[PDB]
């Protein structure tokens, strides 16, 4: 029907250091196991390899040592090849949103990805090629000046992070954890309590501000990289609207876009130093289970009796930004480098999570 | 010489290792405490017993055993027993909890603590073998630390070692009687390591046993010793070839040349069929047509599958005691004329034959009797997919509504991964169909 | 070497930790003075999981003593156990929770619950290996549900990866001693939810009806509920101190019994029981404590089974029994009910055996299931609470200590949200 989740892909560009350093075998190596066929279908761990003949008239009934299948057809909401740039992807991800924040209703966006996937090009990039957030926040503020006259706009600011099941308010540090409870209003608001809300007036305020608590997210070093993340980052922009002219009265609108940076799947990777990094990465990969389930229960009509949002922090501070009335929008970046292979299979099965698509 | 190396992982492991070591301290003559009377009475030195013993200056005896487990209990239980001066004391428990019935737990986390300490061992142990043969490894798929730490050893011992042969005698789960409610999970993740790095892996399910104990032995009320025993007398069956002479010898290598057809069909399924009570060891001639016959019957058969319901790829069988050559021939010729055990026409032989003159040796205490003859079968063949198909059942339905996923993915596991062993359990299943489907 | 450290909160926890610890001391021979005087070796083989050694060749119980009045602990010291436990552990107040929660968990707790966390971790740093914790209290009551909740958040916070039990004893619908009973108790579960593992619910009219019908006492007293609280305490942790054919330690259980993260209220019960003068009329086998622990009437907590569904059960048998006969009696209740089974689990039974039976019994077995019929208690205390709560009947003395009317709104959602879960595994598919 409508569906209001919604799952978009994009496939990274090989780097100039990845191609000389890979493509030799072709003419690690540049096996490319992502291959786009449609905005809707792709193709993982393809028969791409030319001498293959040789090797698969061995798997069929002759020769019983690589009968196995890798290769995975994959089905998404939308897709973005290696050519696509960052304004369209704005475009058909997140531009339609606006219009809900603006109508009443809230919006949520992820942004999931293992590492070396390019997450942090498509949320933030350059400046030079502005990211996914900062046309959204200036075509919010473009579209405020527009609608300046005959209705009355003001914005706040929340930035909070989710670390092993508790809340830090990223823009407002030595707060203790206790102190910051998830609550449900009798209108069917969360509103987690003291958080410095911040009133930004342009566009360079937000990015700003985005850097701040950027500044005081939750990292470690000892792992595939040096400044992985560990902790869901959570930014909220409160919409409040009401009529200038009209019926002045107390009474208003407000609504919420939501834009949730996702930490990884973690596999320990025999992390000899364990420690808090193993109950971190139990935390982040049990949030992401109970994130995925909320997602699959949303989009399946029969277990709709009950979804356990309080399964884990962030799905419960996300309970009435995922339903029929709130817009979802998920951005799942993979790379297509082999060297990332097994993870990339990982965060592509978890896309796949939230519409079993068998009907190709 | 024909050293081999038995590793006993999990509770199953370590028990079914305890009966395995009392039957070989008995059929070689060593006491509980390590000391042979034979050398005192004889003077020793002509003797074969290095496939499972070692000998030291003072006369006692060692096994080449690593009994491992995450957890005190069942270690401590041998330590105490009556064999606590037999084995060598390093026998490596985790000073923790054990696994919990996870793969996760004991992969990841609690597994990778002592995995130094097991390999030293049987480095140790790998260095006093001049003539090592291959691995004997025992465990459970459905426990934890069977499952996990298997699969941890068996990653490191094909990257050390690599061309030793390694043998899996695993309980796999049973169609309807269960001991644990997350046996489906733990049992496809291993499927990984049992297709890709072991040689050739035996399976067993309690109920087969439990049913062979009822009907043979008449046993109303058996327990897991008796199981053991059994297991016991398989492997002693499978070795027998090392360690004593007989008319057709028949050792580890020319066992998986002649039964492993492809690399990834390594999945035979094994019976002894001259099981029988003292009381009923007469009344029965137990000739060898009689008892080759009983290998082939389904009720005997330790999984629960039906070979009828398949084709038999190839089969090994191993004679003890008072065998002629002849009497064999006369019971294959007698099998191959039948028309319920279908073989698959790439495979016009289909027989391996090898024989000992070392009868087995009766425990004291035991269900088994004393008999002139036995065999051990070890047979090849595509219905023991059947069996594997079930189980896919079971875990699609705990897996469709993520049941118990948090506890796995909470001890450091990617939910992606149990659908990649699934994929992998159902294109092994696959190739076990296409194997038997008849020549264009 | 799995260490467990013990918590005892409020009267109705205090009484049922005596009794307990004076079964356990008779399980591995320990006598009131604290030495040993046993019979067989494998007592004292895994005495460190409940007992620390002391010089002298004593075993001084690893437990903590905790109230806000001082007479429980007088009536403890007085026992004829008292003795065994160590004088710096008892842990006391002076002025009561007046059977409040607020006074227990905000005011009166909190000056104690840093006296009573410097005890937990002395005690705790002292373990080999310390597999986890394990409190008993009731969550009607002042002191035990407050000061129990308050440890709970604290130590979770301290050990996030220790397993942590919990043996509760829920209000009951017909008896009561207290009138704020709802809100004490939805107070409490709202903590419970969040930051535990397992939680033993327990009813006093269970223990009650069992004390009336099965063991045809004339005038059972606390004394008998809590003796049969302590044989369900002993048999859940059996396989940690005695060897066994299947070994099952606490998180096994865990991970088996659980199959998301919020279902974990587990209903307890006891297999051989039965009257003094009728003992010699049964055989004592197998079959018969596999029928009396399915049996709905013998049930700790006051749910009937046959109302819901079983999502998962455990049977720790303790004996010397065959594999066979056990695997053989699970898989025919399996078979028999399988209308009180969720179909989604193909084997709803976790099976573990020990080989030493409690002294006196030939066989014994302990039965810990998990089934949506639990969601009854909570129903039932939801439908006392909002009685209490539209009109704000008690509501005074709660918020004249701190606490706001929205903890009470929350504490509420939270236990809807947790019966609607339950429900929701309910309906055939
Ligand atoms: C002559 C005879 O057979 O004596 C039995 C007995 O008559 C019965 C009725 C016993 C008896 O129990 C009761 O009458 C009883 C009363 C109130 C509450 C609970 C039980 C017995 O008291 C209980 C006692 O049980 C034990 O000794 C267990 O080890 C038990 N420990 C204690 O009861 C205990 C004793 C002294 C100090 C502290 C505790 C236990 C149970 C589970 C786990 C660990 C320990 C036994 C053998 C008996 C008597 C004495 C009459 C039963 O006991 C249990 C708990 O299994 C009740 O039904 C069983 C079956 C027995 O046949
Ligand atoms: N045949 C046989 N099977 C056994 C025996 N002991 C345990 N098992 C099997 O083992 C399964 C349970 O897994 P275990 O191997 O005991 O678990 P574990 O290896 O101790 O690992 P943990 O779960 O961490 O304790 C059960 O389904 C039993 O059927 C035995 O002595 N003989
Ligand atoms: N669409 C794109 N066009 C051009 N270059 C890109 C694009 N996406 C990613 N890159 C480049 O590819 C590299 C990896 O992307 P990058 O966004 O830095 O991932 P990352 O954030 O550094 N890894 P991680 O921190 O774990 O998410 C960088 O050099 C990017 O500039
Ligand atoms: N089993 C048992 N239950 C008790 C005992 N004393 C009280 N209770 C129950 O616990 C409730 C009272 O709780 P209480 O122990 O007084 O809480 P506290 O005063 O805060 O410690 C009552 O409703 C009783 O049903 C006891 O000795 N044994
Ligand atoms: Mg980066
Ligand atoms: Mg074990």
């Amino acid at each position: 029907k409508q569906s209001s989740i919604s799952v978009a892909v994009r496939v990274r560009p090989f780097t100039e250091a990845e191609s000389n350093r890979l493509v030799k075998i072709d003419n690690g190596g540049l096996r490319k196991i992502i291959n786009v066929v449609d905005d809707r279908m792709l193709i993982f761990d393809p028969p791409e390899t030319n001498p293959l003949t040789k090797m698969q008239r061995n798997a069929f009934p002759n020769s019983f040592k690589g009968s196995r299948i890798r290769e995975h057809r994959f089905v998404f909401d939308r897709l973005f090849d290696e050519d696509c740039t960052q304004d369209q992807v704005y475009r058909n991800t997140t531009q339609p949103l606006l219009d809900s924040v603006l109508d009443g209703y809230n919006a949520t966006v992820f942004a999931y990805g293992a590492t070396g996937c390019g997450k942090t090009h498509t949320i933030s990039g350059t400046p030079e090629d502005p990211g996914v957030i900062f046309l959204t926040m200036k075509e919010l503020y473009n579209r405020i000046e527009e609608l300046k006259d005959t209705k009355i706009i003001d914005i706040s600011l929340s930035y909070l992070e989710i670390y092993n099941e508790t809340i830090r308010d990223l823009l407002n540090p030595m707060t203790q954890c206790k102190n910051l409870v998830i609550r449900e209003d009798a209108n069917n608001k969360i509103s987690v309590s003291n958080l410095s809300r911040h009133r930004p007036n342009s566009v360079e305020e937000v990015m700003q501000l985005i850097l701040e608590g950027n500044k005081n997210r939750t990292c470690s070093p000892t792992e595939a990289n040096a400044t992985s993340s560990r902790s869901h980052a959570v930014l909220q922009i409160n919409v409040i609207q009401k009529d200038r002219t009209g019926d002045i009265t107390e009474e208003h609108t407000f609504a919420t876009l939501s834009i949730i940076d996702l930490a990884g799947s973690e596999r320990a990777a025999a992390t000899k130093n364990r420690g808090a990094r193993l109950n971190e990465g139990a935390n982040i990969n049990k949030s992401l289970l109970a994130l995925g389930n909320c997602i699959n229960a949303l989009c399946d009509p029969r277990r709709r009796n009950h979804v356990p949002y309080r399964d884990s922090k962030l799905t419960r501070l996300l309970k009435f930004s995922l339903g029929g009335n709130c817009k979802t929008v998920m951005i799942v970046c993979v790379s297509p480098s082999s060297q990332h292979y097994d993870e990339t299979l990982n965060t592509l099965k978890y896309a796949d999570r939230a519409k079993e698509i068998k009907t190709k | 010489m024909r050293e081999c190396i038995s590793i006993h992982v999990g509770q199953a492991g370590v028990q079914i290792g305890n009966a395995c070591w009392e039957l070989y301290c008995l059929e070689h003559g060593i006491q509980p405490d390590g000391q042979m009377p034979s050398d005192k009475t004889i003077g020793g030195g002509d003797d074969s017993f290095n496939t499972f013993f070692s000998e030291t200056g003072a006369g006692k005896h060692v096994p080449r055993a690593v009994f491992v487990d995450l957890e005190p209990t069942v270690i401590d239980e041998v330590r105490t027993g009556t064999y606590r001066q037999l084995f060598h004391p390093e026998q490596l428990i985790t000073g923790k909890e054990d696994a919990a019935n996870n793969y996760a737990r004991g992969h990841y986390t609690i597994g990778k603590e002592i995995i130094d300490l097991v390999l030293d061992r049987i480095r140790k142990l790998a260095d006093q073998c001049t003539g090592l043969q291959g691995f004997l490894v025992f465990h459970s798929f459905g426990g934890g630390t069977g499952s996990g730490f298997t699969s941890l050893l068996m990653e490191r011992l094909s990257v050390d070692y690599g061309k030793k042969s390694k043998l899996e005698f695993s309980i796999y789960p049973a169609p309807q009687v269960s001991t644990a409610v997350v046996e489906p999970y733990n049992s496809i993740l291993t499927t990984h390591t049992t297709l890709e790095h072991s040689d050739c892996a035996f399976m067993v399910d309690n109920e087969a046993i439990y049913d062979i104990c009822r009907r043979n032995l008449d046993i109303e009320r058996p327990t897991y010793t008796n199981l053991n025993r059994l297991i016991s007398q398989i492997v002693s069956s499978i070795t027998a070839s090392l360690r004593f002479d007989g008319a057709l010898n028949v050792d580890l290598t020319e066992f998986q040349t002649n039964l492993v057809p492809y690399p990834r069909i390594h999945f035979p399924l094994a019976t002894y069929a001259p099981v029988i009570s003292a009381e009923k060891a007469y009344h029965e001639q137990l000739s060898v047509a009689e008892i080759t016959n009983a290998c082939f019957e389904p009720a005997n058969q330790m999984v629960k599958c039906d070979p009828r319901h398949g084709k038999y790829m190839a089969c090994c069988l191993l004679y003890r005691g008072d065998v002629v050559p002849k009497d064999v021939n006369a019971a294959i010729a007698t099998i191959k004329t039948k028309r319920s055990i279908q073989f698959v026409d790439w495979c016009p032989t289909g027989f391996k034959v090898g024989i000992n003159y070392q009868p087995p040796t009766v425990v004291p205490g035991g269900d088994l009797a004393k008999v002139q003859r036995a065999v051990c079968m070890l047979s090849n063949t595509t219905a023991i997919a059947e069996a594997w198909a079930r189980l896919d059942h079971k875990f699609d339905l705990m897996y469709a509504k993520r049941a118990f996923v948090h506890w796995y993915v909470g001890e450091g596991m990617e939910e992606g991964e149990f659908s990649e062993a699934r994929e992998d359990m159902a294109a092994l299943e696959k190739d076990y169909e296409e194997v038997g489907v008849d020549s264009v | 070497m799995r260490e467990i450290v013990h918590i005892q909160a409020g009267q109705c926890g205090n009484q049922i930790g005596a009794k307990f610890w004076e079964v356990i001391s008779d399980e591995h021979g320990i006598d009131p003075t604290g030495s040993y005087h046993g019979d067989s070796d494998l007592q004292l083989e895994r005495i460190n999981v409940y007992y620390n050694e002391a010089t002298g060749n004593k075993y001084v119980p690893r437990a903590i003593l905790v109230d806000l009045e001082p007479g429980t602990m007088d009536s403890v010291r007085s026992g004829p156990f008292g003795q065994i436990f160590r004088p710096d552990n008892f842990v006391f107040g002076q002025s009561g929770a007046g059977n409040n929660w607020a006074k227990g968990h905000y005011t009166e707790g909190a000056e104690l619950v840093d006296s009573v966390l410097d005890v937990v971790r002395k005690e705790s740093e002292s373990c080999d290996c310390l597999q986890g914790f394990q409190l008993t209290h009731s969550l009607g009551g002042g002191t035990g549900s407050g000061m129990g909740t308050l440890l709970i958040s604290k130590i979770r916070e301290e050990y996030p990866d220790r397993i942590m039990n919990t043996f509760s004893v829920m209000p009951s619908p017909k008896v009561s001693d207290t009138v704020v009973e709802p809100y004490n108790a939805t107070l409490s579960v709202h903590q419970l939810v969040e930051n535990t593992d397992e939680t033993y619910c327990i009813d006093n009219e269970a223990l009650y009806d069992i004390c009336f019908r099965t063991l045809k006492l004339t005038t059972p007293t606390y004394g008998d509920l809590n003796h049969l609280v302590s044989a369900t305490m002993s048999g859940v942790t059996t396989c940690l101190r005695f060897p066994g054919q299947l070994n099952a330690d606490l998180r096994k259980l865990a991970v088996n019994m659980v199959p998301f993260p919020r279902l974990h209220f587990f209903m307890p019960g006891f297999a051989p029981l039965t009257s003094r003068g009728s003992q010699q009329y049964r055989a004592l086998t197998v079959p018969e404590l596999t029928q009396q622990m399915f049996d709905s009437k013998n049930m700790m907590a006051a749910c009937d089974p046959r109302h819901g569904r079983y999502l998962t059960v455990a049977a720790i048998f303790r004996g010397r029994m065959s594999m066979k006969e056990v695997d053989e009696q699970m898989l025919n209740v399996q078979n028999k009910n399988s209308s009180y089974f969720v179909e989604w689990i193909p084997n709803n039974v976790k099976t573990a055996v020990c080989d030493i039976p409690p002294r006196g019994l030939k066989m014994s077995a302990t039965f810990i299931g998990n089934s949506t019929a639990i969601q009854e208690l909570f129903k039932r205390i939801s439908e006392q609470f909002t009685a209490m709560f539209r009109r704000k009947a008690f509501l005074h003395w709660y918020t004249g200590e701190g606490m706001d009317e929205m903890e009470f709104t929350e504490a509420e959602s939270n236990m809807n949200d947790l019966v609607s879960e339950y429900q929701q595994y309910q309906d055939a598919t």
